[PDB]
RNA sequence: AAAAUG
RNA sequence: AGAGUUAAAUUAUAACUAAGCUGUAAAAAGCCCUAGUUAAAAUAAAAUAACCCACGAAAGUGACUCUAAUAAUCCUGACACACGAUAGCUAGGACCCAAACUGGGAUUAGAUACCCCACUAUGCCUAGCCCUAAACCCAAAUAGUUACAUAACAAAACUA
């Protein structure tokens, strides 16, 4: 469920302090964010392990 | 002079307020197998609102008594009792996938 | 000359009362190659799955039985001054005028 | 200490599948939230800083959850035009 | 009423006559108050078992 | 100082019928000894507002209220004797005592034999 | 009932158990208070092992004392059990019952809030 | 087949055996994985050391012994050291939160014990001791 | 990581 | 505001194992009276609950228990009275941990800085001072209205 927003900005009516402080008003924009592409990584630095495990021991 | 006006009435249609699962119930600090259900089997976190689903008094009620049990001698902080694991899931978490 | 209050109190959808699980009987108008559009005739058209019983026998002009939801989805968002409309209703599909 | 060991966060192997268990027992952490919690305490944060992070914690999550409200709303019109060339 | 009540139960207070009666009826009969709930908002005991 | 007993069987359970009938052991629960701070608190209002006032009905009025302030002052000026680097309470006598004072004036003002 | 004891009493022998609650009550009337019911919780582990009086302690039985008692005598019974070397735990609460349980009315429904931001053009 | 992922306390009843030892007897594997370092040390059920190896006295240097394969390696050698001394079955846990945290565990079981249960006990301070100040000033 | 001036 | 208590971590302290531990993008310095596990007082702080928005005039407050207790039959009002985060001063006590300053090690042409290690004042308790903050929600207090009406942005425009 959607958190409450009620008393939570600072306003003329609201009278208590202010709760959430936005960085940017809450408007719901039109158009949703880009999809992030995923940070690669190296791939069977096990199966490299046990390759130079031979190496080192033959 | 029109008798088919609409009447200024309350709204017959009002659909009671749902409840929290333990409205009009008595929480209780010595309850341990009650207190049991709200905290995680694995951590012992305390759930919040948007796991449990309690309305915004037994929310705090339930907190306030777990908080006292943990130090009073009655329940364990870092885990679940086993004896009170197999107790009904009321929470609306899942684990497991 | 009748009056509009007179009409309105016994017009059928006043009778109906809330449209939460109520069944109507609606009547199809238009066909998607997977999507019905069925009109239960109270403001909108509902959009509903063809099944996987009978499926062949829902053409244009089928009459069907709803269980309706809601006369018409709308909500609030962020920042939004009045609702947004989605111009359909909802209803789930039972059967298909038994009688 | 005081507790007794081997009762909190353990997850059993099943027919000796450990990288699972392992991932079983990551989202334990995550879902209750210990992993953000340790990598948080590492480093001390002063309360102006908590604060600020909890403001725009509970915003982004406020806007994320309406944002998901309203596209699951919006899912209905996906479906393919009927009405395409008028 | 609450007097009426108070005094109904001025009977069964802990006195020193009998102290030595209510700490062995306390060491012989437990009592527990565990008591769970399901998702419908019933309760469950678990002296049944 | 006022001496209110430990056994005078409290406001609350003073005016119904048949208190001096039952044994000590309910009549020790249903007097001061068994009570909190606030149920002096009213005992030593009621005791006030019925030797220095002449209407105990109406409330309302400015001696009334002024005895009814007073009865905290002298709660507030208590608590303070014990409590010295209590800021909060300390406040809250002083401000009390300017009210009680403000409220003196208007009966000055208003009713003269009343005020003295 | 107005206040509530939850004596944690070591594990014992039955007779040590009840000569250390008779003994424990006896000091509790001696302060001017009347206990009013005696309930046993049963002997069971305790949460974790509590270190108190040079001992470490894994098991204790558990004891519901509740009882009348004035405000001011509260803390001197809590420094006699403090001193009392058969108590694991001594906690001296309000009874659960003098607080009167309140219509939990339910989840009143709360709706977006709305004029957090003025009507001008983006 | 009911499995439960909850561990085998032992105030219950259970019948389950690895190598004919309750879960009570087997050995444990702690596993400190923190930012710089990755230490394994195998005990006994009995709080006795059998098997201690650890990125740094796997020969490896400063900034080396802080990858996964220098935990990998760690893994490897405290397995081959706990087989020398005749351990089936071993329960690991886990301190700290490291990039050596994953990799160390599997090293186990590349080196040969097999891993029965897993444990998560990572120091969480509930706000006691004040960590050290934040970097990037 | 680093890194000034016109 | 007082009085009492501690669940996790941390440490002084003992026992087994290892020759390394900490440290960063990488290193060096430091510690090898070091590190891991099993037990462990004192001090400091008070995970989740909190997607909660309550209390207090403000500063401020969210580990537990008890006592006292949160002015005004409720307008505004000072240079008068009482408070007033952190930082700082005095006396006594405490010191796990963090850290101004300082001393070493990195980088740089320089680095009396950002990076790493150690430590002091200090952060902790009682008593007495100091009376300052981006003490800001930069929006004065009291009762109101949605009438006319967008310099711009921002928290809409206004009355007595
Ligand atoms: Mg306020
Ligand atoms: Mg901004
Ligand atoms: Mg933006
Ligand atoms: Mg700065
Ligand atoms: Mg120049
Ligand atoms: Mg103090
Ligand atoms: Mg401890
Ligand atoms: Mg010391
Ligand atoms: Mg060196
Ligand atoms: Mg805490
Ligand atoms: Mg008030
Ligand atoms: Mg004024
Ligand atoms: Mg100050
Ligand atoms: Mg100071
Ligand atoms: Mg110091
Ligand atoms: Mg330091
Ligand atoms: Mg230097
Ligand atoms: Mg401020
Ligand atoms: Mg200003
Ligand atoms: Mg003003
Ligand atoms: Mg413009
Ligand atoms: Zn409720």
């Amino acid at each position: 469920a959607t958190p409450s927003l009620r008393g939570r900005l600072a306003r003329l009516g609201n009278p208590r302090r202010p709760i959430l402080k936005p960085n940017k008003p809450l408007i719901l924009a039109n158009h949703v964010g880009e999809r992030r592409r995923e940070k690669g990584e190296a791939t069977c630095i096990t199966e490299m392990s046990v390759m130079m495990a031979c190496w080192k021991q033959n | 002079s029109n008798e088919d006006l609409p009447v200024p009435m309350e709204n017959p249609y009002k659909e009671p307020l749902k409840k929290c699962i333990l409205c009009e119930k008595h929480v209780d600090y010595k309850n341990v197998q009650l207190l049991s259900q709200f905290i995680s089997p694995f951590t012992g976190c305390i759930y919040g609102r948007h796991i449990t689903g309690l309305c915004g008094k037994k929310q705090k009620e339930i907190t306030k008594a777990i908080k006292r049990a943990q130090i009073l001698g009655f329940m364990p902080v870092t885990y679940k009792d086993p004896a009170y694991l197999k107790d009904p899931k009321v929470c609306n978490i899942k684990y497991r996938e | 000359v009748e009056s509009f209050a007179s009409m309105l109190r016994h017009s059928p959808l006043t009778q109906m009362g809330p449209a939460k699980n109520k069944l109507v009987i609606g009547q199809i108008f238009h066909i998607v190659e997977d999507d019905l559009y069925i009109d239960f005739g109270g403001k909108f058209h509902c959009v509903c799955k063809r099944p996987e019983v009978d499926g062949e026998k829902y053409q244009k002009g089928t009459r069907v039985r709803l269980r309706l939801l809601d006369l018409e989805l709308t909500s609030r968002f962020l920042g939004a001054t009045t609702d947004t409309t989605i111009l359909e209703a909802d209803a789930v599909l039972l059967g298909l005028q038994e009688s | 200490a005081n507790h007794l060991k081997f009762i909190a966060r353990t997850v059993m192997v099943q027919e000796g599948n450990v990288e699972g268990a392992y991932r079983t027992l990551n989202r334990i952490l995550t879902m209750d939230g210990l992993i953000e919690d340790i990598k948080r305490r590492r480093y001390y944060e002063k309360p102006c800083r908590r604060r600020q992070r909890e403001s725009y914690e509970t915003c982004r999550r406020i806007y994320n959850m309406e944002m998901a409200r309203k596209i699951n709303f919006l899912m209905r019109k996906n479906r393919a035009d009927p009405w395409q060339g008028c | 009423q609450e007097v009426l009540q108070l005094q109904e139960e001025a009977k069964t207070f802990i006195t020193r006559e009998n102290l030595e009666a209510r700490v062995e009826e306390a060491l012989d009969s437990p009592k527990s108050y565990n008591w769970a709930i399901t998702r419908e908002g019933l309760v469950v005991r678990p002296q049944q078992k | 100082q006022d001496d209110p007993p430990p056994s005078m069987l409290l406001l609350d359970y003073q005016n119904v019928p048949g208190i001096h009938k039952v044994d000590d052991v309910v009549k020790r629960l249903l007097s001061l000894e068994m009570a909190n701070q606030k149920e002096k608190l009213k005992i030593k209002k009621m005791q006030l507002m019925n030797k220095v006032l002449e209407n105990p009905e109406d409330t309302s009025s400015l001696e009334a209220r002024i005895v009814a302030l007073t009865v905290k002052i002298r709660n507030y000026e208590e608590h303070m004797q014990k409590h010295r680097k209590d800021k909060a309470h300390k406040r809250f006598l002083l401000m009390s005592i300017d009210q009680r004072k403000k409220m003196l004036k208007n009966l000055r003002e208003t009713n003269y034999a009343v005020f003295e | 009932p107005r206040y509530e004891l939850a004596l944690i009493l070591k594990a014992m022998q039955r007779p040590e158990t009840a000569a250390a609650l008779k003994r424990t009550l006896e000091a509790l009337m001696d302060r001017g208070a009347v206990v009013r019911n005696l309930e046993n919780l049963g002997e069971r582990m305790l949460p974790y092992k509590i270190s108190a009086h040079n001992q470490r302690h894994s098991r204790g039985g558990y004891f519901l004392v509740d009882f009348y008692a004035p405000a001011t005598t509260v803390e001197s019974m809590m420094e006699h059990l403090s001193r009392d070397i058969d108590v694991i735990r001594p906690n001296i609460v309000k009874h659960p019952l003098t607080q009167e349980v309140k219509e939990c009315e339910g989840i009143v429904p709360v709706p977006l809030e709305e004029k957090l931001y003025s009507t001008k053009k983006r | 087949s009911s499995f439960s992922i909850y561990p085998p306390i032992p105030g219950q009843e259970n019948s389950l055996r690895w190598a004919g030892k309750k879960f009570e007897e087997i050995p444990i594997a702690h596993i400190k994985a923190s930012y710089n370092n990755t230490q394994i040390q195998v005990v006994s059920a009995a709080h006795q050391p059998l098997a201690h190896a650890s990125c740094g006295t796997e020969g490896f240097r400063n900034a080396k012994k802080g990858t996964g394969i220098a935990a990998q390696t760690a893994g490897i050698a405290a397995a081959a050291k706990a087989t020398g001394k005749g351990v089936t079955h071993v329960r690991v846990v886990v301190k700290g939160l490291g990039p050596g945290r994953l990799s160390a565990i599997k090293g186990l079981t590349m080196g040969g014990l097999e891993v029965i249960s897993i444990t998560d006990n990572t120091p969480i301070p509930h706000n006691g001791c004040r960590p050290r100040k934040a970097r990037r000033l």
